[PDB]
């Protein structure tokens, strides 16, 4: 019935979403060959949410994998769960962008957006009923930020009453990975404050700190990093694939969170994340998961909530629990921490449960937070853009192949509008 | 190596252009005479002599990239017909 | 899919390329003839080599020098069967460290053939990204004919990345006397047609392989 | 079944025959003595187990046929199939056409009559001559004038060795070239012509061999004529018979002079280093450097083209190979022929001639093209005669052996009319 | 060498890579309570999984 | 007892028939030695349609095999299924036509018409009740183009009421196989618009595009090329041979698809075409089957249906499938493609469903289409004819074999009449 079309753009999306299909194939008991091997029928009624029917017990995911180069697409075909994808959904160009938004949005993207749009509309037209879209990308480069924004803008004018979610990665404070990161990020956010419904903010160094301190992992692989994002992104959409005592789907989680049509930049979290040696020393109950849900280290964005306020929070619990203790736990959290929640919203907390937690744990919860302390990340991107743009840094690779500086000025003013609105809403 | 130039300079240049010399400079001289000779001297070019069996310490598994069937078809298309534009 | 074209110009190009194409077939299993002898696949050599129907792997490199005496050892060495002999382009006389020679007088005719071989290599190219020109700032063929090659390729192949190499002349010493002339002449006409130029000094490597790599009396290796 | 009778007149024709039959007894598994340790098109059958070739050898000298009669081929050819003259024509059209050439046509014609009744269905003639000397020029015309009336409307295609624009091994080259074309116009169908200098430049450019000889020169032409008659012997996807070379390459009755081109001409060293897809040998066919006739194709416009593919080839990528050529702005065609091309596919890969110089490859293209740009060769060949006929050079050897002075003038104005017709049909109609 | 509908085929190359990559290597600590080791957790389990499944290219 | 006499002249006819009788022998369980080895009785009841009687428990096809040159049938006799052909239909001459409409229709082919008419009359009067005459040939050659139309003219005299289906290979705009092809095709179709009943246009580059974009074949031999036309040929007459729940023979197709007697040129198509490696991700069901039949890129002829408007459409379904989806999505494809149909005909689709599939498939279909976009094919061939005739480019290989200058003008006049009749009915 309800059905989500998935998209993976750029290297970041093509790895993280691939790990997402890795982590939800085992939730529905599906082998790499795609033959169903589940032990309970209960994991089979809502396969059609993310997968597609094929004969003989084969199930095939829907995913239009797109990047301007084929190398990172052939890396994911070599993986453990790689052959599940349909090969005609693979769309790839000839030459890469070069970590520039201009080439990913105007030069090469305009010669490839038609085919990926056609495959996207082929998957969407074969839908029993359409609910929304899914996109994994980052805000640093050109093949994940110049193509994802173009795809979202092209999708919005065809299906304007549905909800598109971009699962984005934001630049890091201490150390950058691309020199032209602010230039990509400001132009990407200019195309994301207007089109999509709600995005997620993932920082790399926040996850680095999580696996160094909280998880106590000496050598964190990139699979160790992407598994966190996979778990916290599979926990949100669990209310439409399994029953629950209070089910709350994606559009349910859309009305509850965003109060004003521009303030929809989110912050996720995962409750049970314990070290190897601390399993016996920690009891597993609902309050001992609320201690980690609202933990400032467990936030996957690099803003501390204590420098701002929350508008609304969400907590998709999963598993064996009644919800007197769930609701009274959130009641206690809103009571003791009273000054950090906004006064003009009486009840600041959204809760929802299901009785199928993720694969390999007993109880879990996925924190979602719309904090007003996220303005500092946008502030950082703003003065990095100002510092580079005030006397013509690396601009001629953008200016020389399609746009002038008026677009940059308009995008910078659009970015600076958002922080002023956040400030005017912070102090009531 | 005598049979291919016959102590003649012209025959030597013809056998160089056509590639017909039968001796590599590893069997005759037990030291690199020319300096440019030392970039090949360790390599035994007999038939299939490998640096893995002889000197078994430089072995290193390759984390190579596997080109997919889709990309193999795309390469074959763009090589053969220029008028074909798949995707 | 992804690959780049190597152009080895002059002595300081070919004598580094002799190291490079040793190292490249050492990284893979490619034998000197190019016939590599159950498990998975291997398609990593496509960045530098191209496979033929006979199983032979030919590198994407052109060995061009106006002098015959320093290219010709690769026809006599081990990698004779590796290369295709229409890329080993030799002239008759060198530029004798004249920028004017290799840029105006002698090298003006060899251009129509090295661009011919570049077109031959680019027609077999699936997806072309970059170039690899290995020139030095000192002599004539590395300064005069390299700059002419760059100014031909800038109008020939349009907007493709052209990454070159440069053996920068030393502060306190030089091999030749006319080198400060040649460096300014080879950077006047390369500043506009290039995209990136790597910078490598000689005695910096000498002190590196004196202190860190503690070997006395070092040479070209 | 299908059949070919090939006639080898003259020194050049017999020496070309020595290599094309060298190839032919290799393609089918038959020994030099005719023994065997789809072949009926070129070879007969004798009740004990021999195959006898269906060709005649005729020359006014013995000194080129005696080496066939005493060489390694003496048990293959029929002894009467090797017609031997006694005095040569000495580079005279007069000697080969009127005096001594008239004496032995009654035996060559008799042997062709006794070769044309043993074949069930015959449809062509492959006459191997040269435009240069006497018995390749006069005797060939004398054979044309009798084959055009004793047999009827059969295909009559000739292979000729055209004079190069500056290379020539005789002084009376324009005279013998201006008179044979008075018989290769009304009595011919299509003239597959090559020269000798262009093959020399091929053998030193594409092949890395200097100082070439006639033995190395003749094997390329042998490969060309084996590619021509490959479809009659071995089956394929698109067979080509002898009867539609003539009705595809010849638009207008007097315009039948295509060029020839063998595409994969490389050494044994380079064949294993380069893969040769069908999309690049096709472009090498139209390459100006790869022409076997010294006429650079980009002054003129193409009229009709014929492609003969051999070996492991597939119709799709060759289809794409022609598909990229008609879009090229350099290879320019004539307006009134929007169709242009002709392909034919054969499954047999080419075979290397023993001790040869050509490599063992798997595909081959033979390009036959009528071209407007051949009018310059005629434009200099008439200029040579006008510089020679002004002072009556060398005419007394011609009119002294059964010729009129007025034939040279009518030959000149006929070829002037031929050039004028060549220019008139190559215009853009509007 | 795989069997398809009971009749054997012969392989030249197999799918994927012989080794486990590091961009698709997540430690088991994310799923501690499991009981049969997933092949993305360690290299020996991947090697036995590659032994179990054979497909030509 | 509703029989078809099969004729094939030329290299096209011989090779396409060699593939076609392979397909028909596979469907009816005929061993290549000639014995019958079908497993069910449903393949035995209507073996009379294409086959005849032998002795010893064998069957002989009702096909005549003629070519002017003895090379092609030498390969057909030594082909994969050449031993079933009766030796007495191998009628031939000793010299080729040589790509001439004068050497197949007036002098060389005229002395072989009586010999092939002998075997045609012998196999036609031997039956119970003939229905039609099948002919496969090429319009760009010399044997099938010239002699085949002479055979059609000679057969329509003796059998006026019997219908006729011709499966003709049509010229190419991009490349060309015969230099004199515009001179043979106009002369052949001038004899085809007034004699035949039912004509199919088959292009070779459309087959190349199918084999390279849909079938994904890198080295397509001519066997795979001709198997598509053979599958269409077997799927057109499937109701005569097998039980069906909505029967449709050749005459039902003729009445439903020919509104005016000179508009009978069709665009065939085969439904379940997919690549080999992408078969298991390609769950076939009547939605996606009726979607695949109606794209512009699944047509046997290069004329694109999107530039024209269909007149009548037929689609014969094979295999065990239900009827609600069939009729419902013909309603859907009629009401969604109403801008590509004519308003003056209310219902433009013909449907037929049998209960027996092709061997190796389970739900196949064959799309037959009368469309007015085929006028551009005749327009380009009239342009190619008039660009050659006004200079008399290759004329003298005709006028030297008993032709007139008052025949090419009549051929181009009939071409112009056909084009103007196709164009007029596009106005509504
Ligand atoms: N260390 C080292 N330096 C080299 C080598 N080959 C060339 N060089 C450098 O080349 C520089 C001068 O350039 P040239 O020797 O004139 O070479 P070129 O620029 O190609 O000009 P030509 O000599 O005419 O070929 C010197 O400063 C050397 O440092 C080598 O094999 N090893
Ligand atoms: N390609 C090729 N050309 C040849 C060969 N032998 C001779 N020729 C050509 O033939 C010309 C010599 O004149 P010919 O036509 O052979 O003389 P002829 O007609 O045989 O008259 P006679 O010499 O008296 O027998 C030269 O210009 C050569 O170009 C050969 O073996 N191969
Ligand atoms: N989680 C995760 N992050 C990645 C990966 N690769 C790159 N990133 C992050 O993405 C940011 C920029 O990625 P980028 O190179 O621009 O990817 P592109 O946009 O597709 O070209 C960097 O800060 C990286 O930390 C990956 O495999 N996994
Ligand atoms: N699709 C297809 N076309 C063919 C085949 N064989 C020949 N042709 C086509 O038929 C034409 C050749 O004409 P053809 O009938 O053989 O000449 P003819 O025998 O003298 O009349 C060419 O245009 C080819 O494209 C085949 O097996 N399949
Ligand atoms: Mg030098
Ligand atoms: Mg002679």
């Amino acid at each position: 019935m309800r059905e989500i079309v998935h998209l993976q753009a750029g290297q970041c999306g093509n790895q993280i979403g691939a790990k997402f299909w890795e982590v939800i194939s085992d939730e529905h008991g599906i082998d790499p060959t795609g033959t169903y091997h589940g032990d309970s029928d209960l994991q089979l009624e809502r396969i059609n949410v993310y997968y597609n029917e094929a004969t003989g017990g084969k199930y095939v995911p829907r995913a239009v994998l797109v990047d301007l180069e084929p190398g990172t697409m052939d890396s994911v075909r070599s993986g453990p769960f790689g052959q599940i994808f349909r090969p005609d959904n693979f769309v790839f160009g000839q030459s890469g962008a070069g970590n520039n938004w201009a080439k990913g949005h105007y030069t090469e993207g305009a010669e490839l957006v038609d085919s990926v749009l056609d495959v996207v509309r082929k998957e969407a037209e074969s839908c029993d009923c359409l609910q929304g879209f899914q996109l994994t990308h980052s805000l640093g480069g050109g093949t994940g930020s110049g193509m994802g924004t173009l795809l979202i803008s092209k999708i919005r004018e065809e299906y304007p009453d549905r909800i598109m979610n971009t699962f984005s990665v934001v630049p890091s404070p201490k150390v950058s990975d691309t020199v032209v990161e602010p230039y990509n990020a400001t132009l990407s956010v200019h195309q994301l404050v207007e089109n999509t419904d709600e995005t997620y903010c993932i920082d790399n160094e926040a996850l680095y700190d999580i696996c160094f301190r909280t998880l106590k992992l000496t050598t964190p692989t990139y699979g160790d990093l992407n598994h966190l994002v996979s778990a916290t992104m599979s926990g949100v959409t669990t209310c439409l694939r399994f029953p629950g005592q209070l089910n709350a789907d994606l559009r349910k989680l859309a009305v509850n969170m965003v109060p004003f049509p521009r303030l929809h930049f989110f912050m996720p979290g995962f409750a049970p994340l314990t070290s190897r040696g601390s399993q016996q020393y920690r009891a597993l109950t609902v309050p001992e998961l609320t201690q980690q849900m609202f933990d400032a280290k467990n936030m996957m964005a690099a803003c501390d909530p204590r420098h701002g306020r929350y508008l609304t929070v969400a907590a998709v619990f999963r598993g064996r629990m009644s919800m007197k203790e769930v609701d009274e736990q959130m009641l206690n959290v809103q009571n003791k921490n009273s000054s950090y929640f906004v006064e003009w919203i009486p009840n600041n907390v959204k809760t929802a449960v299901c009785d199928i937690p993720p694969r390999g744990l007993k109880m879990s919860a996925t924190f979602i937070g719309n904090s007003t302390a996220i303005q500092e990340l946008f502030k950082r991107i703003s003065e990095q853009f100002t510092a580079m743009f005030r006397r013509k840094a690396f601009l001629h690779w953008y200016t020389g192949e399609g746009m002038d500086e008026m677009e940059f000025t308009e995008a910078e003013s659009n970015m600076n509008d958002l922080v002023s609105e956040y400030q005017q809403y912070q102090d009531a | 190596n005598y049979s291919v130039h016959q102590n003649s300079h012209t025959k030597y240049h013809e056998a160089v252009r056509k590639v017909s010399l039968k001796t590599f400079p590893n069997q005759v001289f037990r030291v690199p005479l020319t300096d440019a000779q030392n970039f090949s001297f360790w390599r035994s070019n007999a038939a299939g002599a490998r640096p893995e069996e002889t000197m078994p310490w430089i072995q290193n598994p390759r984390h190579c990239l596997i080109k997919s069937a889709m990309t193999r078809f795309m390469d074959h298309s763009i090589l053969n017909d220029r008028n074909f534009s798949l995707y | 899919m992804r690959e780049c074209i190597s152009i080895h110009v002059g002595q300081a190009g070919v004598q580094i390329g002799n190291a490079c194409w040793e190292l490249y077939c050492l990284e893979h299993g490619i034998q000197p003839d190019g016939q590599m002898p159950i498990g998975g696949g291997d398609d990593s050599f496509n960045t530098f080599f191209s496979e033929t129907g006979a199983g032979k792997h030919v590198p994407r490199a052109v060995f061009v020098d106006l002098e015959p005496t320093v290219v010709d050892e690769v026809r006599t060495g081990t990698y004779r069967q590796l290369f295709h002999p229409e890329q080993l382009i030799t002239g008759k006389e060198d530029a004798a460290n004249n920028y004017a020679r290799g840029h105006y007088t002698i090298g003006k005719e060899i251009v129509d053939l090295v661009l011919d071989r570049i077109r031959k290599l680019a027609d077999l190219c699936t997806g072309l990204q970059g170039f690899l020109i290995f020139h030095s700032f000192g002599g004539g063929t590395g300064s005069g004919f390299a700059s002419l090659l760059m100014e031909r390729l800038s109008v020939d192949y349009g907007k493709k990345s052209k990454l070159e190499f440069a053996i920068y002349p030393a502060p306190q010493v030089s091999t030749a006397v006319v080198e400060p002339y040649n460096s300014i002449l080879t950077t006047h006409t390369t500043l506009e047609h290039s995209d990136c130029a790597f910078m490598v000094d000689n005695e910096a490597i000498y002190d590196i392989c004196r202190r860190n790599l503690d070997i006395e009396r070092p040479t070209y290796t | 079944m299908r059949e070919c009778i090939s006639i080898h007149v003259g020194q050049a024709g017999v020496q070309i025959g020595n290599a094309c039959w060298e190839l032919y007894c290799l393609e089918h598994g038959i020994q030099p003595d005719g023994q065997m340790p789809s072949f009926n098109t070129f070879f007969s059958e004798t009740g004990a187990g021999k195959h006898v070739p269906r060709a005649v050898f005729v020359d006014l000298e013995p000194t080129v046929v005696d080496e066939v009669r005493t060489g390694t081929y003496r048990q293959l050819f029929h002894p009467e199939q090797l017609i031997t003259g006694k005095e040569d024509a000495a580079n005279n059209y007069a000697r080969g056409h009127y005096t001594i050439g008239k004496e032995i046509v009654d035996l060559v014609l008799d042997r062709i009559r006794k070769l044309a009744d043993l074949c069930t269905g015959l449809q062509g003639f492959l006459i191997f001559h040269s435009f240069g000397g006497g018995t390749g020029s006069g005797f060939a015309s004398l054979l044309m004038e009798r084959l055009s009336v004793d047999y009827g409307k059969k295909s009559k295609l000739e292979f000729a060795i055209y004079p190069a624009p500056q290379v020539s091994t005789a002084v009376v080259e324009p005279y013998n070239s201006i008179l044979t074309t008075h018989t290769t116009l009304e009595h011919s169908d299509c003239a597959f012509m090559v020269d000798n200098e262009a093959i020399y430049d091929i053998c030193r450019r594409n092949l890395d061999i200097e100082r070439p000889t006639y033995t190395n020169l003749n094997r390329l032409i042998g490969q060309i004529v084996s590619s021509i008659t490959a479809s009659l012997r071995f089956d394929g996807a698109l067979n080509v018979d002898l009867t539609e070379f003539q009705t595809n390459l010849v638009p207008y009755p007097r315009i039948h002079f295509p060029l020839a081109t063998y595409a994969p001409v490389i050494s044994a060293e380079k064949a294993y280093h380069e893969q040769l897809s069908v999309a690049e040998i096709t472009n090498a066919c139209f390459e100006p450097a790869n022409q076997m006739v010294k006429c650079d194709p980009r002054h003129g416009k193409y009229m009709a083209c014929c492609m003969l593919y051999r070996g492991d080839v597939v119709p799709k990528d060759v289809n794409a190979a022609i598909a990229t050529i008609k879009t090229k702005r350099t290879i320019q065609f004539v307006d009134w022929c929007p169709t242009g091309f002709k392909v034919g596919i054969n499954y047999q890969p080419p075979t290397v001639v023993p001790g040869g110089d050509l490599a063992k490859v798997q595909r081959a293209v033979c390009m036959l093209s009528n071209t407007t740009a051949i009018a310059e060769a005629w434009a200099r060949l008439d200029h040579k005669l006008d510089l020679m006929y002004a002072k009556r050079a060398f005419v007394h050897w011609y009119v002294g052996e059964g010729m009129e002075e007025g034939e040279f003038s009518e030959a000149r104005e006929d070829l002037a009319a031929l050039e004028k017709d060549y220019e008139e049909v190559g215009v853009d109609s509007v | 060498m795989e069997v398809i509908h009971g009749q054997p085929y012969c392989c030249r190359e197999l799918e994927g890579a012989d080794i486990l990559s590091d961009t698709f290597y997540s430690n088991e600590l994310h799923t501690p309570l499991e009981t049969a080791t997933r092949p993305t957790a360690s290299e020996d389990r991947y090697q036995k999984f590659r032994q179990s499944l054979q497909r030509c290219r």
